[PDB]
């Protein structure tokens, strides 16, 4: 059993209401996970406003952005779930603000609020395809220069569709449709028996 | 004996052609192994060059597709084991220079006849023998004349053995195109008859290769003597200048009697290390291309020839100077075509 | 003033995917030639290189007439 | 608890001291002394072929399949070594041997695919697949690196004596 | 484009894959646009197709200079999701090898920094000490690096009988080895010049660009996730964060040499106070059963078979757990469905943020300055590219 | 003796001894197997002792050790640098990530092996192939060179 | 229906951008062939560009068109600045791949599944 300190669960819950009241607009489903972690959830339009309040509020200074990520729940209408994890050096606390973005409904960029996001937002576009308005320079950060398709999308094949080899005839590296010599063995692992939720 | 062809068509797929290819290390060869490997065929490449040189061929073949065997032309046993498990044998064994302990007749005729005899013994389904174009037993150049003797013999050792007969080949690393371009070192570029009356029809190497490969996988070709030729003929004059044109180097076509010139070939021939020009070469160069009257090759075997000007830029780019390498072929003027 | 039309006519026929002797000043790239929307774009660009003046993104949209192009180039 | 790594009068004595440091390169000479000192220390290198860098019993090294002392190969094809391999390296297909027992017709570890995690060593119930001590198996051709049951069983027979000693030393720990 | 040149990926400078396009007016850098992904390999997507225990080896490869410290971050994360915590001895171990790993990273960062600068003897001096440390890894895990020792429920196997004594002899001496490097670089009349006042980063700007590492600590911001948010038993030890002022390449360096020093203080303690006990949780549910038990007890075989073949079956949830990896804050955001294989695992790499800062650090700087700044960020392209 | 064949062999050997004693490597240092090579260069297992120089640029490099994943973006470069080396050149693939694909074989951004982009002469196995193992691999390249007989084939050709 | 707009409220306002990109790409081709020393025709390259722009001619939705040119513009910026090399450009001009036939006889003869 982990050493939970209820002292935290309460204080962070209380801040969660604080933020919910301060920004009744743009903020819904604020919940403190059973892991002593807060995860305000905001309407995509509240990206700029909610972050700024957290970066510049005396009672909630959240100066550095630990990470910007986008889980992809294909079932969910709004496929992506942009998650921004932020840290308060002054209050020794951390919070998560997560929004939802569909493939062709872009989110605002927070490079203004935190310049850390300049790179992570490019990372989210390259892997998942979400677009960020007002970004200084969006461009592939991790994928190859000519890569077609957004890789971390759940609908993208792991091996992908193209692989590279050197061809003598043309004396230059050349893509070809992927041909694998041992396909990824897809072990089915889920057990047909559940675990009675505690 | 066969291998059902499964796969999508690229590397890591199977086509079912196990093929010994004795002279693969060659300029043409390199290409033959390329397609055979691309298609997914099993390729056995006999080699007598050192392992370091054979490395370039390893990468185009997929894992286990290429097998390399140590082989000596004088030793009959080496040819025997190479064709043990092959069902297709392709012979590209030729050298334009006559080396000290391999004379022209031996490389062009003796080595192929023994190789063809071995696969008849082995039971290879088909043998493809390659001999130079316009080759007659009473022709001007010994190389050609001999090669002509050869195509005959192998027929008796191996009946219904395809005999593709390519023209001088156009390709990167070829001689036909590089040789002329390399005349730069020579201040003047001798051209017998000032490069006239020796109309020549080049053929891209790949076209030749693809053609050869297609032969391996087609029942229509048996005893056929195809002639891969090209998409356009040329008087040697335009060819020479054109080359110099893309190379962007001046041209001074100088008449010099073939009589005296055969002597220049003799001079280089004298050199120990791979003579650059050959008495037998010289004649060949001024040996006029024969009009296609033999079995159609390219197109007939499935590949549409590729014009010289199209890929010339790639072959002659290295010959070019510091500047003019970004010069491209379409701003350049393509030379006229003389069918004669 | 006609010299412009002389140059404009020369540019239209040279690309060779249009005006196979059907070149007319009243002729409209989109209306009768059938040349594609994009191809027109190529055309206007072409005219820009010979004229030495680059026309804006929009006005290309209004002129589909070689005669109207000469009208604008003269301005 | 924190600490200030670099947080900070002018007297002739002081200045003259500082000026001498710049003028006659005093600190630079200090650095030369350190290297001269080691020049005199014994070098730590080992003759590689003659002397070998020490590896203790858990070293994972090269895969081998063990056999029972009687001579029956240990593997019974439960195939969970295949299940837990992170790289998909091990390929196993099995069928009942005429004896009626359960054995693997084909066991192929692709060593180029393998990342030598040592979980297979962990997972095997009969402990048939073990991480053998040898690390020197560099091969001229890529195909040699792919290993079938016969190479691994042969690898197992060659190194069984040391593998047994190594497993003997570390089994109490596991 | 100011004769824009692209810093070489093969270049000895850099960690092997940095194509830094730089437009340079002569020898002055106008703009640095680092390119990344020369080492993207798919680590984040591959993990979704693998079970929790078979994704542990990926973390060692994410930033392999710091082989283990990275594992601890996934461990902690998977333990939180399961609400299981490792046994007391395992915790101390992880802090023991957690610190040894910090030294290993700093010996890499300080000595590789110098090799690019041009000092080559410090690298050979400390790579011998590194070597000796690797041997600890090997005699504990089996692998010199890429151990897989720290697993999601504690360590894999207890320390060999005798390691602690040797992690003492070494520690007892390593100091002098750090001292030597010093007599060669800390005050070199020349190290200072190429390092001092190069890449100064303000305090407000460091927090803004998410630097979160020595890079913040060097600017004087006091933040060590190990003291602010204790993980494992780093709370029970006593160490001093080496904060810096006049943050610049030289100051941060001094900080990295000081944490090498402070880690020896933490290692000493761990050897002095490591408890008798078990090294893995006793829940066969999360930790694999001991091999004597699985070979004599049915419930243990069933638990061994299911754990290795299927997996932990972590309860559905998501967590961001960050430790203080030697480079900086290493965090795993591990979203998890009830399944045995994860759903997402964004690895926050101290390094994606640091590289981004290269632009705002190397401004109006010479070609040699860029080489010095890539060194003062300890960029391991594995973590950045993931 | 004077029959040329003997004379040739001896000469070849000399040539082989020179290339095999002094191999100057270059380390693309992709990934981590680079750390295990820096260890070779380091004092326990001195590479120089054998004549291998710690570092070399591509122009002056005899052998290229590809350590680490050869990702699809880096694949065009590897080739370039392989193509920018001298006429007597060699490639020692190091690491399961470069021998084949390694832990990242099925990824979309990783070339499944460097021998698909550069011909490879010795494949050194192991995720962090042990430094001793690389040293074993470099020593096997030395035995590969010793056996090469370039001039005798010239003479017999 | 009822979808927020990325770039153009309506298609006629977006085609505009598509064209502008078309202009930019048109001019770029010539420079690239020379700088990257490619084995292609200036006209050939310009032909490919046409092909691509047309491939996605069917898109009717304004939002999809806007992101397509968002992608398109970054493509030419990497094409320019020579971030893409010859190998990444020539790939557009697919080579070394046996175009797969679409005739049923061709599919029946080779390939188990069409
Ligand atoms: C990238 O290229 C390289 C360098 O530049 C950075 C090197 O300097 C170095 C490092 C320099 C070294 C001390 C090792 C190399 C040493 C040499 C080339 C020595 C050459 C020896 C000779 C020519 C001896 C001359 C003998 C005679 C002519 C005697 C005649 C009577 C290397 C190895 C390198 O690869
Ligand atoms: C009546 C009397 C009349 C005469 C009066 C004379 C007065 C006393 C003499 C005054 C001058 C004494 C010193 C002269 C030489 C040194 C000059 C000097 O200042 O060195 C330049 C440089 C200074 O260091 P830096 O911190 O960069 O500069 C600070 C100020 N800007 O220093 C450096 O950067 C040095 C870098 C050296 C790098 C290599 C070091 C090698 C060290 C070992 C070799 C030392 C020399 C061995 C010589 C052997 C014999 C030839
Ligand atoms: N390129 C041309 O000029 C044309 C050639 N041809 C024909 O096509 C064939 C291939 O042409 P190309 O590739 O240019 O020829 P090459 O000069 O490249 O040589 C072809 C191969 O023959 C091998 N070879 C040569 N002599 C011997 C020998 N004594 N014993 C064993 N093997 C030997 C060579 O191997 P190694 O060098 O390793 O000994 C080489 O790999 C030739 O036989 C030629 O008749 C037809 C038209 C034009
Ligand atoms: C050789 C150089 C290589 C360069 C290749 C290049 O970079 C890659 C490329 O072109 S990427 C093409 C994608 N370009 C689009 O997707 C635009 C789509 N534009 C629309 O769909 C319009 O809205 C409309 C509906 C009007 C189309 O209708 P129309 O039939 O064109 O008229
Ligand atoms: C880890 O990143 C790397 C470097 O910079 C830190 C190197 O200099 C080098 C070059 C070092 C040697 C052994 C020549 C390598 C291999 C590398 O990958
Ligand atoms: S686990 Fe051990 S026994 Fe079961 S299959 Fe793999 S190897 Fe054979
Ligand atoms: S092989 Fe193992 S070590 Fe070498 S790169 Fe791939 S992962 Fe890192």
């Amino acid at each position: 059993v982990r050493p939970r300190s209820d002292v935290t669960h309460k204080q962070l819950s209380a801040f969660g209401e604080y933020v919910a009241e301060i920004l009744p607009k743009y903020v819904q489903q604020v919940q403190v996970s059973c892991l002593d972690e807060l995860e305000i959830c905001i309407h995509p339009d509240g990206v700029i406003p909610t972050l700024t309040f957290l970066r510049d509020h005396t009672n909630a200074q959240f100066k550095s952005l630990a990470d910007l990520t986008a889980v992809d729940v294909p079932t969910r209408q709004n496929r992506f779930e942009i998650v921004y994890n932020l840290l308060s050096l002054r209050f020794n606390s951390r919070i998560r603000v997560k929004t939802y973005a569909d493939e062709l409904t872009p989110i605002d960029s927070i490079v203004s609020v935190h310049i850390a996001a300049n790179w992570y937002e490019r990372e989210v576009w390259d892997m998942f395809g979400v677009f960020f308005f007002n970004h200084p320079d969006l461009r592939r950060i991790l994928t190859d220069y000519g890569f077609e398709g957004h890789p971390f999308r759940k609908d993208f094949p792991l091996t992908g569709y193209v692989e590279l080899r050197y061809d003598d005839e043309v004396k230059r590296v050349v893509a070809e449709p992927v041909e694998l010599a041992q396909e990824f063995r897809k072990f089915d692992l889920n057990s047909p028996w559940e675990a009675f939720p505690a | 004996h066969a291998v059902i062809p499964h796969g999508k068509g690229g590397r890591s797929s199977v086509s079912g052609v196990v093929a010994t290819v004795f002279g693969a290390t060659g300029f043409l060869g390199r290409y033959v192994v390329n397609h055979l490997g691309r298609m997914g065929s099993q390729v056995i490449i006999p080699y007598r060059c050192d392992v370091y040189d054979i490395m370039h061929l390893r990468l185009m073949g997929d894992l286990g597709q290429l097998t390399f065997l140590e082989w000596d032309a004088r030793d009959k046993d080496s040819i025997r084991k190479a064709v043990q498990h092959s069902n297709v044998v392709i012979n590209l064994i030729g050298r334009e220079w006559e080396t000290r302990n391999f004379d022209f007749e031996d490389v062009f005729v003796n080595i192929p006849r023994a190789i063809a005899q071995a696969s008849k013994e082995a039971g290879v389904e088909r043998f493809i023998h390659v001999s130079h174009l316009n080759a007659s037993m009473k022709s001007s150049s010994k190389s050609l004349r001999s090669k002509a003797v050869g195509e005959k013999e192998v027929r008796s050792v191996f009946p219904e053995a395809i005999i593709i007969r390519p023209s001088d080949i156009f390709g990167r690393e070829d001689r036909f195109l590089n040789h002329f371009a390399n005349y730069r070192w020579f201040l003047a570029v001798p051209l017998v008859s000032l490069g006239f009356k020796t109309v020549k029809q080049p053929v891209y190497v790949a076209d030749v290769s693809k053609g050869i490969v297609n032969a391996t996988k087609d029942p229509d070709a048996v005893g056929k003597t195809f002639a891969f030729t090209g998409p356009n003929r040329y008087l040697l004059f335009h060819l020479v200048k054109y080359i110099f044109g893309m190379t962007h180097r001046t041209f001074i076509p100088y008449p010099l009697p073939l009589f005296v010139y055969s002597w220049i070939g003799k001079l280089f021939g004298l050199s120990p290390f791979e003579p650059w020009t050959t008495k037998d070469k010289v004649e060949r160069i001024h040996i006029s291309d024969v009009m296609p009257t033999d079995l159609p090759g390219l197109e007939d075997l499935g590949v549409q020839p590729t014009p010289l000007e199209l890929k010339s830029i790639e072959v002659l780019r290295r010959h070019r100077t510091y500047r003019w390498l970004s010069s491209e072929i379409e701003e350049t003027k393509p030379a006229k075509t003389v069918n004669y | 003033l006609d010299g412009i039309k002389d140059r404009v006519l020369y540019v239209l026929k040279l690309y060779d995917k249009i005006d196979p002797e059907k070149l007319s000043v009243n002729s409209h790239f989109m209306k009768d030639l059938g040349l594609d929307s994009l191809d027109q774009v190529e055309i206007i660009m072409a005219m820009e290189d010979e004229f030495g003046f680059e026309i804006p993104d929009i006005d290309a949209e209004k002129l589909m007439c070689p005669q109207e192009i000469v009208d604008y180039i003269a301005d | 608890t924190y600490k200030y790594v670099n947080k900070k009068e002018v007297d002739m004595k002081s200045a003259t001291d500082n000026a001498a440091r710049i003028l006659m390169w005093t600190e630079l000479i200090r650095g030369l002394g350190m290297t001269l000192s080691y020049l005199f220390r014994e070098p730590a290198t080992i003759n590689y072929p003659f002397e070998k860098g020490p590896l203790s019993p858990r070293f994972r090294g090269e895969h081998a399949l063990r056999r029972y002392p009687s001579g029956e190969e240990r593997c019974i094809a439960c195939k969970l070594c295949e299940a837990i391999c992170p790289a998909q390296a091990i390929t196993i297909e099995a069928e009942p041997r005429a004896d009626g027992s359960r054995r693997t017709t084909r066991y192929d570890i692709d060593m180029t695919k393998c990342i030598y995690c040592g979980f297979c060593q962990e997972a095997c119930p009969v402990d048939a697949i073990v991480e053998g001590p040898n690390f020197e198996f560099s091969t001229e051709t890529h195909e040699e690196l792919l290993y079938n049951k016969e190479k691994l069983l042969n690898n197992g027979d060659k190194w069984e004596a040391e593998i047994a000693a190594n497993i003997q030393a570390d089994y109490l720990y596991r | 484009t100011n004769m824009t040149l692209n810093f070489g990926p093969q270049h000895p400078a850099a960690h092997g894959v940095l194509r830094l396009v730089l437009e340079l007016s002569g020898e002055m850098v106008r703009k640095c646009d680092p390119h990344i992904g020369l080492l993207h390999r798919g680590t984040e997507k591959l993990i979704e197709y693998k079970t929790y225990l078979q994704a542990l080896p990926y973390f060692d490869r994410l930033d392999y200079v710091s082989m283990m410290c990275n594992e601890q971050a996934y461990s902690i994360a998977v333990e939180k999701l399961l609400n299981i915590q490792p046994p007391p001895r395992a915790q101390w171990i992880r802090v023991l090898f957690g610190e040894i790993t910090r030294i290993l990273n700093h010996i890499m960062a300080v000595t590789t920094h110098a090799l690019d600068i041009g000092a080559m003897t410090p690298f050979f001096w400390m790579f011998e000490e590194r070597e000796k440390m690797f041997e600890f890894y090997e005699r504990v895990s089996g692998a010199r690096m890429h151990a897989a020792y720290i697993r999601p429920g504690g360590v894999h196997q207890d320390l060999p009988l005798g390691l602690l004594d040797d992690i003492y002899e070494f520690s007892k001496n390593f100091s002098l080895r750090i001292d030597e490097v010093e007599e060669m670089l800390t005050n070199n009349r020349i190290w200072r010049n190429r390092t001092v006042d190069i890449g100064v980063v303000t305090a407000e700007d460091a927090l803004n660009y998410g630097f979160s590492g020595v890079m913040l600590r060097g600017s004087g911001i006091q933040w060590d996730l190990r003291k602010t948010q204790p993980y494992d038993v780093y709370d029970q030890v006593e160490f001093d964060v080496p904060i810096g002022s006049r943050g610049d390449c030289y100051d941060r360096y001094l900080c990295r040499v000081e944490e090498m020093r402070q880690s020896l203080r933490i290692i000493e303690q761990c050897l002095n106070k490591m408890p008798p006990g078990e090294i893995k949780v006793d829940d066969a549910k999360v930790s694999p059963p001991k091999r004597a038990e699985m070979k004599t007890s049915m419930e243990s075989l069933i638990h061994h078979f299911k754990l290795y073949t299927e997996g932990y079956q972590v309860p559905p949830g998501a967590t961001y757990t960050a430790i203080e990896a030697p480079k900086g804050e290493f965090g795993v955001y591990l979203v998890s469905d009830g399944s045995s294989r994860p759903y997402r695992c964004k690895i926050k790499a101290p390094g994606f943020a640091h590289l981004a800062g290269l632009d705002k650090m190397s401004k109006g700087h010479m070609l040699a300055d860029v080489v010095a700044i890539i060194g003062t960020q300890d960029i391991v392209f594995g973590e950045i590219d993931r | 003796r004077s029959r040329a064949e003997y004379v040739v062999t001896k000469l070849d050997d000399l040539i082989n001894w020179a290339r095999r004693s002094s191999l100057w490597p270059m380390t693309f240092g992709l990934a981590c197997c680079a750390v295990e090579m820096m260890h070779m260069a380091a004092p326990r297992y001195d590479m120089d002792r054998f004549g291998v120089v710690f570092r070399a640029s591509p122009r002056q490099a005899d052998v290229m050790i590809v350590a680490g994943t050869l990702t699809n973006k880096m694949a065009p470069a590897l080739r370039k640098v392989y193509d920018q080396m001298p006429e007597p050149r060699y490639v020692v693939s190091m690491g399961s990530c470069a021998n084949g694909g390694g832990y990242y074989h099925y990824s979309y951004s990783v070339v499944r092996g460097c021998d698909r982009i550069v011909p490879v002469d010795i494949y050194v196995p192991g995720c962090p192939p042990t430094a001793e193992a690389l040293l074993y691999g470099i020593l096997q390249l030395q035995r590969k060179i010793k056996r090469e007989q370039k001039l005798k084939i010239w003479y017999r050709r | 229906t009822s979808v927020k707009p990325i770039f153009s409220r309506d298609l006629n306002e977006a085609k505009r951008r598509v064209r502008e990109l078309y202009r930019a790409w048109y001019r770029e081709v010539p420079n690239t062939v020379h700088l990257m020393q490619l084995d292609i025709t200036v006209k050939q390259g310009r032909d490919k560009v046409r092909e691509m722009f047309m491939k996605n001619a069917h898109v009717t939705d304004p939002r999809v068109v806007d992101l397509l040119v968002i992608k398109g513009k970054m493509e030419l910026q990497e094409t320019i600045k020579v971030w893409k090399q010859r190998t990444h450009v020539m790939r557009f001009f697919h080579e070394t791949e046996t175009p797969r036939p679409k005739d049923f006889l061709s599919k029946f003869y080779m390939g188990h599944d069409p």
